[PDB]
């Protein structure tokens, strides 16, 4: 089905209540008096913007944000290095090596996710079996030096920790869609 | 220092980034705290640890009891259940 | 002279009488997914997971160990040896311990892939699993048998490639433990080529424990100077220090093994 | 000619163009747009990366229009798997590409006025912009770079608040066009602007293989939508808004009716979405639920395997083109039977219009200009790539 | 499993016999894939006689040209395998007509036959390195104004060979050779067992 | 062998080509020095030029070297019409990178793989 | 909203549209956050029984290209049916 | 017509590789092997050529690792031993090809194991 | 008789009929030199003659465009004379011949 936009059906032949009409809209300017109604009308509607520190844009569960590793109530923290996050991150980013804990237990001696080099697609937030490696809801992390942003095991733990109580609630609301 | 024994040496020149700097470290090490939770004496000589919470836990998986002078951990919580 | 005229799928390959079905097709091309078949060792039928269909008969036939004869058509992705694999993947997946993310043969596994390609997608064992208790075979195999397919190929090379003959199958029904039934480590050189030849990652390396998962590991391949038999070996290394070395096939020198020493 | 080149800090140049024009007086005789300024190596890079962890790329190419280019990865990777979505997932894609043809116009409508001088409509259409990314994160969790339709059916179902949300906006949208549609559509000055410049004649359009608006424009009938109807474009109704002359204008009247047009697509999708599964049921193409992962083992297998290697499409090559808001967006995949494709050619509709600037640009002003590259809707992501 | 007709596999498959016929001198192999697509293959002297004969043929009018590219197959002599994908709008279809270059044995080039391809000949020059004879300004599009080789090549490293930094001594951007801080960990993927006969 | 021709049905024929790029470069290298400010002589730039044209004298083939010219055609045009700035230009001379020693002894002492 | 009613009827008739009735900023229409935990439907292939996946699985059961014309009276064919002209909308021919 | 030429296709001038990685660089043409640990023979099929390893240092900042070469990633995959030759020679690569090591047929029977006298 | 073609370049052409007619014949005079068993020609001089039996039979031109498809009439001249190009083209061409030359092995075979 197709629709014609800016075609004359027709040729109206000029009558002068016409042509009067139209000789008025180029000589008294009558569209452009249209097109000034239209701003002066908003300039009464509420602006929609919010003060951003005080009031913040609506993010739902699923927002991705900054990275975070979780740790098991009793503290120990969830990763236990099967290494496919790395496998799957798109950009590279994630870098793991690990080795038998002295308890005997398997995790990661370092786990750095760059996230200068980091997309924040997500997909580890899916990738991972016991859910280690999450994607936290903070976006405000701004940093002033390059080194920062890179991120070794002990800030995302931190991280975790920081944010566990968000990061447990949101992952309750989604869990149940995945 | 970190959960790692990482310690720069004395000498190391990355102590330098440390300089007027913390080193991120996390007080909360899991080496110790799972040794906190005590092993649970289950009462079935196998015995199922799907992580806590179902679906937002671990891959579920079943552990041995039987040996009766050692007790079972999971490979991802690290709980420890004995009969 | 002594060649058989043998169809895979109509392809009428000929072989020594004597080769057997699984044979029959790798020479094709075809590779009948398999366990407990290793060419140097003994077949055993154990799995049961090569069952093919020789055209017009009324069951399917173990590849590994049924002498092929003149005439038959194998039939190796026939409808029925589809449903005879998606059917045995259901079993040993249905005792297996889903600990892939522990199991360090993770990409390592002649079982996930051959689940993969050969399974199916899901699970309907909705009953409960079992366990087996591990065992502290010695230090440099780390047995968490729980993981073991009761596959004997253990049992074989430990006594057929290697002479130790300790290993072996205690019990019947469900809980066949494959493991020495008194404590005793399996001590021999040649010891380490276990860990190689377990498909499943039930007996791992216990100094290469958990420092690697196999997608990252660069693969070089080079000779071992440790003893004068110069056995070829792959040395895997990850972003630039060694991180296992296992033995790599010469027909010569080392077919697929090398020393406890050199890996 | 006082060649000048249009560098890219000035804005009308979309943050990367050196245009070399060659100014005969103000007039421009010649242009020789020398674009590669953002080339990334986007089709480099996928060839080193498995079939899922390269659909991020395709949300990045044209960075306007994410969803409907990672529609046209999704048909692909499923042509060569012969896998086909479930029912419910192909609807959400369906309305899911209509809020993106009503992002990419809003973008491309508001910014070329940006680009002539008028600078309210950008900032009404912009806010009523956030209100549907909001729909991309509340769907997906990334405002916009989803990556929420995955090569086989898309991620997660929609959260259980999105469709209300969804008619709430599309509800009142329609007066929001219309408002932009009085201000900028009969004042004489953008007519003036607009009208009579980069007219394009049918044949030269179809042999510059322009395929888009500027396709319609000038009367052509083609849409990929309603003549090889992908995904579900077969069960939804709508009437492709064929200009007749080609300025400038009538690609700009195309564009504002599409975006109304996609609002009755999007209210049969809202109207018409079936119950069912978000993503096909095989594990070896879609990885499995998190629940079942956690407490079958078939599943633990199928999800280690699909997120360290691969789907392992079979073999062969397939080039599948969607209507994409800009126009035809193609992507020619290669495969072998590996797990990372061999090539991966994505046909940017924008490589092809932007060669059209020197031929359409004729007998034109340094202003017009300005207005041509507006016109043809072109984002460098997708001519670089 | 997708639905598939077989209206299409059968019409298709005719064309790729009337064209064919129509063009013997120069096709060397006609299939169509399973997924419905034409895929006439053509000698590299065809190039301007094949085209030429689908723009302009009334039983089979393939006005626009969708894209030309070119896989690049080390292992096959002539290494590029340019690829071109027609659309015709009268009869809905589209065709592709794929022929081989190898590195040092020019194409000829259809910006006669459709302009479109003025720039995807330039575009697969500067990344492959086919040449296209007669082209009206055949000049590198993509990649850097001094960039040496050809980057979509399959023997060119990912990250190339130089990189990019701003030295105060010089005042001015300057090449070095690349140092990378992580190599591109290369993920062995492939698994040692086959899916199905094919 | 039983090669097709590109352009140059012979090295003799080929060599002709050379020849007249030589000179376009010869010609254009005061040109850039001035109309890019850069810092070189143009003598200096001038034996550039001899240099690369004969990084690749070795060339026996017709074929390589007709595309060889091509090329460096193109980048003569990237350079006398301007698209290329002195960024690009310098980069020739690798002016910052730090040369490296080829001498056996001196590579030992310096890098892991020579 | 919250607009005296002058500014309101300034706000109509200088746009010319009854822009009240369809505000652009949102308040207490939009969902409600904490909408009801959901429990997606299971799609088929989940069935306990006759779910063999060798009767349904696409990806490998797909075959190399079929050739024609290898290089290793009859009427003439066209691509494919000549297309159908599309036909005007009936809603809005014109405009 | 077309024109002799008796010159090995050598087009190392034309690819656009600096000089240091063309005459430094030993390139093994080899089929890869099977990681023992899987038993499956489809990584064994396609012949792979593979250029030398080069320096892979750690980082000071992070410890990841650092390489500074260009060509060490590569590895480009050839169906067969004459095609892989001939990319090296046009090239200019240094080569050294590797003839395939396929496993010899091995006679296996269930009934010798219940031999009478093994 | 119409006002315009939807297409914007395209321009009324009266007379269609006489136009095509002319267009249509020159067509098959041209083809009258291919090799007799071409299958150009055969192939082509089906469709023209088919395409011109229409012409000569249909007075009215709406009904025309209906007859031979090709949407306004107008586009029905511009197909006919490009073919009547192609057809001046391909005899210079001779495409007619065999194979130009056999595919070197192996360049058409895809698993690589
Ligand atoms: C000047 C004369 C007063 C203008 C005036 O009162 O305008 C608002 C008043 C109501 O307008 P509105 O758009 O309905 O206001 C939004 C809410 O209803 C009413 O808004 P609200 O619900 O936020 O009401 C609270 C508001 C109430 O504030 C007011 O309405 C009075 C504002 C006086 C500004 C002077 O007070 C505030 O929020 C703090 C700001 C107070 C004024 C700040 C600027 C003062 C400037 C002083 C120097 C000039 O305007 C009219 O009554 C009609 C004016 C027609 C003009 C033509
Ligand atoms: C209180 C604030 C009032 C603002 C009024 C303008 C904005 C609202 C416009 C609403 C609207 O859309 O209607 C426009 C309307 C819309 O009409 P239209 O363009 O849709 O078509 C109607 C006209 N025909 C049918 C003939 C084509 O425009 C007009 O009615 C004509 C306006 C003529 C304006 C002539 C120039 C301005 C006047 C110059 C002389 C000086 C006047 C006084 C100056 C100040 C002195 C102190
Ligand atoms: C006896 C006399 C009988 C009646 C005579 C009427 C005289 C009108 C006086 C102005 C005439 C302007 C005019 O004729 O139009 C010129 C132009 C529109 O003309 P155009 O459409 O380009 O026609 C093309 C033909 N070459 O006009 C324009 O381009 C206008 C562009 C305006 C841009 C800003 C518009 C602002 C409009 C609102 C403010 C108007 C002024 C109000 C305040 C005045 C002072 C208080
Ligand atoms: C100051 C700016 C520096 C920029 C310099 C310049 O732009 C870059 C450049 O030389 S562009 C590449 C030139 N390279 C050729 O043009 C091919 C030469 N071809 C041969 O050399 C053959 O081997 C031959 C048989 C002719 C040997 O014969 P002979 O030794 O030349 O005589
Ligand atoms: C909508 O098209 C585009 C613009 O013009 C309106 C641009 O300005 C820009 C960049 C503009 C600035 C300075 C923010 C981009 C990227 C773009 O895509
Ligand atoms: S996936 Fe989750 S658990 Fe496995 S390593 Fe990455 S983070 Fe640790
Ligand atoms: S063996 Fe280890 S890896 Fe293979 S399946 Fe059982 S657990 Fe997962
Ligand atoms: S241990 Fe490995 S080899 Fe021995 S049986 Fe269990 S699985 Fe088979
Ligand atoms: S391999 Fe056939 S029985 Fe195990
Ligand atoms: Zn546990």
């Amino acid at each position: 089905t197709y629709k014609y936009v800016n075609k004359k059906e027709q040729e109206s032949e000029v009558d002068m209540k016409s042509a009067t009409d139209n000789a008025a809209r180029i000589l008294m300017w009558t569209e452009l008096i249209r097109g000034l109604g239209m701003t002066l009308s908003y300039l009464f509607r509420e602006p929609a913007t919010i003060n951003y520190p005080f009031e913040k844009g609506p993010l739902s569960p699923r927002f991705r944000g900054e990275h975070a590793l979780r740790r098991y109530p009793s503290g120990e923290e969830r990763c236990i290095a099967c290494k496919l996050c790395e496998a799957i991150c798109p950009a590279q980013a994630i870098t793991i090596e690990a080795e038998p804990r002295a308890d005997g237990s398997r995790r990661t001696t370092r786990y750095d996710i760059d996230m200068t080099k980091c997309i924040y697609c997500g997909f580890c937030q899916e990738a991972c079996p016991v859910d280690a490696i999450v994607e936290g809801p903070n976006f405000e992390f701004s940093t002033e030096t390059h080194e920062e942003l890179l991120y070794n095991k002990e800030k995302l733990l931190n991280n975790g920790d920081k944010w566990e109580a968000e990061i447990a609630a949101n992952i309750q609301a989604d869990y149940l869609y995945r | 220092i970190t959960h790692t024994g990482q310690v720069y040496d004395e000498k190391d020149y990355r102590r330098v980034r440390f300089v007027d700097r913390q080193k991120e470290v996390n007080e909360n090490f899991a080496i110790d705290l799972i040794a906190q939770q005590p092993v649970n004496e289950v009462e079935h000589r196998i015995i199922a640890c799907d992580g806590g919470g179902g679906a937002l836990g671990h891959p579920k998986v079943y552990i041995n009891l039987d040996k009766e002078t050692k007790t079972g951990t999971c490979g991802y919580c690290g709980l420890q259940f004995k009969q | 002279s002594n060649l058989i005229e043998v169809f895979v799928d109509g392809q009428s390959v000929m072989v020594e009488p004597g080769t057997t079905v699984l044979q029959a097709c790798e020479k094709v091309g075809m590779q009948i997914p398999r366990f407990c078949y290793h060419e140097r060792l003994s077949v055993a039928g154990n799995c049961r997971m090569c069952l093919v269909e020789i055209e017009k008969a009324p069951k399917v036939v173990a590849a590994c160990a049924m002498p092929v004869m003149k005439g038959w058509n194998i039939l190796t992705n026939s409808e029925k040896s589809k449903k005879a694999r998606e059917g045995v993947m259901e079993f040993l997946l249905a005792n297996h311990p889903l600990d892939c993310p522990i199991c360090d043969q993770g990409g390592e596994c002649d079982l996930q892939d051959q689940s993969m390609m050969f399974g199916s997608d899901r699970s309907r064992f909705l009953e409960g699993k079992r366990a087996v208790e591990d065992k502290n075979i010695g230090p440099l195999v780390k047995t968490i048998m729980t993981r073991c397919i009761q596959c004997t190929r253990c049992i074989r090379f430990a006594s057929e490639i290697a002479g130790v003959d300790d290993l072996g199958t205690t019990g019947r029904g469900n809980d066949m433990q494959v493991g020495t039934y008194i404590e005793k480590m399996f001590m021999s050189e040649l010891s380490g080529n276990v860990i190689d030849i377990c498909p499943v990652g039930a007996l791992t390396s216990k100094p290469y424990a958990f420092t690697a998962r196999p997608w990252e590991t660069r693969k070089t391949e080079s000779i071992d100077v440790m003893d004068a038999v110069g056995s070829n070996i792959v040395v895997s290394t990850r972003t630039g220090e060694v991180m296992r070395i296992l033995p790599r096939m010469h027909e010569d020198i080392n077919e697929e093994w090398i020393s406890d020493k050199t890996r | 000619n006082m060649t000048l080149n249009f560098g890219p800090q000035h804005p009308a140049a979309h943050g990367v163009l050196r245009l070399v024009l060659e100014l005969s007086g103000e007039m421009v005789r010649k242009c020789d747009p020398h674009i590669g300024l953002l080339h990334r190596g986007t089709e480099k890079l996928i060839e080193y990366k498995t079939y899922l962890q390269a659909l991020p790329y395709f949300d990045r190419l044209d960075y306007v229009s994410m969803m409907c280019n990672e529609q046209a990865y999704s048909i692909a990777v499923e042509k060569l798997l012969n896998i086909q979505p479930p029912p419910r997932a192909q609807w959400i894609r369906v309305l899911f590409g209509e809020i993106t043809r009503i992002l990419n116009h809003i973008m491309a409508v508001t910014t070329h006025a940006l680009d002539i001088g008028a600078m309210t409509p950008f900032f009404w259409m912009f806010e009523e912009r956030e209100k549907m990314f909001e729909f991309y994160e509340r769907v997906s969790g990334a405002r916009m770079h989803a990556a929420y339709i995955r090569p086989g059916g898309v991620h997660q179902d929609l959260p259980l608040g999105l469709l209300d949300d969804i008619y709430e906006f599309s509800k009142n949208f329609s007066l929001r066009i219309d408002e932009v549609e009085e201000m900028l559509t009969n004042n004489r000055i953008w007519r003036n602007r607009t009208v009579d410049i980069g007219v394009v004649t049918a044949e030269d359009a179809l042999n510059y293989g322009f395929s888009g608006v500027m396709l319609r424009g000038s009367g052509i009938q083609w849409d990929l939508r309603k003549t090889q109807p992908y995904d579900v474009y077969d069960q939804v109704e709508f009437d492709v808004p064929i200009g007749s002359r080609g300025d400038c204008y009538d690609r700009y009247l195309c564009r504002v009716e599409e975006m109304r047009q996609s609002l009755r697509i999007i209210e049969q999708c809202l109207n018409k979405m079936p119950p069912g599964e978000i993503k096909v049921d095989d594990a070896k193409v879609s990885p499995p639920k998190r629940a079942e992962m956690k407490t079958s083992m078939e599943s633990l297998i199928h999800h280690f395997k699909l997120y360290t290697e691969g789907y392992q499409v079979p073999p062969g090559a397939t080039y599948t083109a969607i209507e994409a808001p800009k126009g035809e967006f193609g992507v020619y995949l290669v495969s072998d039977g590996s797990s990372r494709p061999y090539r991966c050619k994505i046909k940017a509709p924008g490589f092809a219009h932007l060669a059209g600037l020197d031929k359409m640009s004729k007998g034109h002003m340094l202003a017009d200009v300005v207005a041509i590259i507006g016109t043809q809707d072109i984002v460098f992501g997708e001519i670089d790539r | 499993v997708r639905p598939r007709s077989d209206v299409t596999h059968k019409q298709l498959s005719a064309f790729g016999e009337y064209v064919a016929e129509i063009l013997p001198k120069y096709v060397q192999q006609v299939q169509v894939s399973c997924l419905d697509e034409l895929e006439i293959c053509i000698h590299p002297d065809g190039v301007i006689p094949t085209l030429t004969f689908l723009r302009d043929h009334t039983n089979a009018q393939f006005k626009s040209l969708a894209d030309l590219t070119a896989v690049d197959v080390p292992t096959r002599q002539n290494r590029f395998e340019i690829v071109y994908n027609l659309l015709s709008l009268r009869f809905n279809s589209r065709i592709r007509v794929k022929t081989y270059a190898d590195e040092l044995t020019p194409i000829d080039s259809i910006v006669s036959v459709h302009i479109a391809a003025n720039w995807y000949e330039r575009e697969v020059w500067d990344m492959f390195g086919v040449f296209f004879f007669n082209h009206p300004d055949l000049r590198r599009i993509l990649t850097d104004y001094g960039f040496e080789g050809h980057p979509f090549r399959k023997d060119f490293p990912l990250t190339g060979y130089v990189e990019l930094r701003y030295d105060d001594e010089v005042k001015r951007v300057v090449a070095e050779p690349v140092e990378l801080a992580q190599e591109f960990r290369k993920f062995d993927l492939n698994s040692p067992w086959e899916a199905f006969p094919a | 062998t039983s090669v097709k021709p590109i352009f140059s049905r012979d090295l003799n024929e080929a060599k002709r080509r050379v020849r007249e790029l030589y000179r376009a470069w010869y010609r254009e290298v005061p040109n850039t020095v001035h109309l890019m400010q850069l810092d070189i002589t143009v003598k200096q730039g001038r034996d550039k030029v001899r240099e690369m044209f004969m990084k690749n004298a070795h060339v026996t083939d017709p074929r390589v070297v007709d595309l060889l010219v091509i090329k460096g055609k193109m980048e003569l045009q990237e350079t006398i019409k301007v698209w290329k700035q002195r960024t690009h230009v310098m980069r020739f001379f690798h002016e910052t990178e730090t040369p490296r020693p080829k001498d056996f002894l001196s590579k030992f002492y310096m890098g892991h793989d020579p | 909203a919250s607009a005296t009613r002058v500014i309101q009827k300034l706000r109509n008739w200088a746009s010319g549209q009854d822009l009240q009735a369809k505000l652009q900023l949102r308040y207490q229409e939009i969902a409600k956050r904490t909408q009801p935990p959901p429990k997606l439907p299971v799609g088929p292939s989940h069935k306990l029984s006759n779910n063999y996946y060798c009767t349904r699985d696409g990806r490998r059961e797909v075959v190399p290209p079929s050739i024609i014309m290898s290089s290793q009276e009859k009427k003439a064919v066209t691509p494919a049916p000549p297309m159908k002209r599309w036909e005007l909308s009936k809603d809005q021919p014109y405009l | 017509q077309l024109i002799t030429v008796d010159e090995k296709l050598d087009i190392t001038t034309l690819t656009g590789v600096p000089e240091e990685h063309i005459k430094t660089r030993k390139v093994r043409i080899f089929v890869p092997a099977r990681n023992n640990m899987q038993s499956g023979v489809n990584n064994t099929k396609k012949w792979k050529m593979e250029f030398d390893t080069r320096e892979r240092w750690e980082n000071p900042l992070m410890g990841w690792a650092s390489t500074a070469d260009p060509l060490s990633n590569m590895v480009l995959t050839f169906s067969a031993k004459e095609d892989a030759i001939a990319f090296a020679e046009k090239n200019g690569w240094s080569y050294d090809v590797e003839e395939k090591k396929v496993p010899k047929p091995k006679s296996k029977s269930y009934g010798a194991n219940f031999s009478w006298n093994k | 008789l119409k006002k315009t073609t939807g297409l914007v370049g395209l321009a009324v052409c009266d007379t269609p009929h006489e136009r095509l007619t002319i267009l249509y014949t020159k067509t098959l005079d041209i083809l009258k030199h291919f090799p007799k068993h071409a299958a150009y020609r055969k192939y082509t001089e089906q469709i023209t003659n088919e395409k011109l039996d229409m012409v000569k039979a249909e007075p009215d031109v709406k009904k025309l465009e209906a007859l031979l498809q090709g949407g306004e009439v107008e586009e029905v001249i511009l197909q006919a004379e490009k073919e009547l190009s192609l057809a001046r083209k391909m005899l210079k061409w001779k495409p007619w011949e065999p194979l130009v030359e056999e595919p070197p092995a192996n360049q058409w075979k895809w698993p690589i």
